[PDB]
């Protein structure tokens, strides 16, 4: 039974630069053009996705 | 690696008190944790599959839109 | 434009953690993880809220995981 208001409140909202920002490993290596789903595409995934038991 | 556990204590209260939230029992920081993993694995999961059906390994905002979207939820912005 | 709920790094990690369980050498766009993020946030800002008044019911000010578990459950997600 813990409380959410009052002394320590302050503390929750620090700003933490090292924490604050996406990291380069895991997104995309450069910014190279990608490409965007068809209606086709889009229907094909969405039919695969509903049959999945 | 249990990044998990990076929904951490101070996240779970923060998103309480912007629920509008007063106060928190304990077992709510791994109730919230379980909630929010389900959540990311079942829109992540439906994402992944539109980036593998436009034949990439890149997943775009948009496959993100689609598998929200998809999931009942639609987000402003796209 | 700046939201402080869930830390952005750790964030990044767990979207990673959970897409290695479906596929690997996917990389994600930058937009895409800020899509998943502002989606998590509002679910779980909305879902605070709607547990908020299941405690309310019950006339409890501190919330329970019986209250974040009736609310999924009404919305149609158990």
């Amino acid at each position: 039974g813990e409380e959410l208001i009052g002394d320590g409140m302050e503390r929750d909202y620090r700003a933490i630069p090292e924490l604050d920002a996406y990291e380069a490993e895991g997104l995309a290596l450069d910014d190279e053009d990608v490409e965007e789903l068809t209606a086709s595409q889009r229907e094909a995934a969405e039919r695969a996705m509903r049959q999945r038991d | 690696r249990d990044n998990i556990q990076g929904i951490t204590k101070p996240a779970i209260r923060r998103l309480a008190r912007r629920g509008g939230v007063k106060r928190i029992s304990g077992l709510i920081y791994e109730e919230t944790r379980g909630v929010l993993k389900v959540f990311l694995e079942n829109v992540i999961r439906d994402a992944v599959t539109y980036t593998e059906h436009a034949k990439r390994k890149t997943v775009t905002a948009m496959d993100v839109v689609y598998a929200l979207k998809r999931q009942g939820r639609t987000l402003y912005g796209f | 434009s700046t939201e402080l709920l869930i830390r952005k790094l750790p964030f990044q990690r767990l979207v990673r953690e959970i897409a290695q369980d479906f596929k690997t050498d996917l990389r994600f766009q930058s937009s895409a993880v800020m899509a998943l993020q502002e989606a998590s946030e509002a679910y779980l800002v909305g879902l605070f809220e709607d547990t908020n008044l299941c405690a309310i019911h019950a006339k409890r000010v501190t919330i329970m995981p019986k209250d974040i578990q009736l609310a999924r459950r009404i919305r149609g997600e158990r």
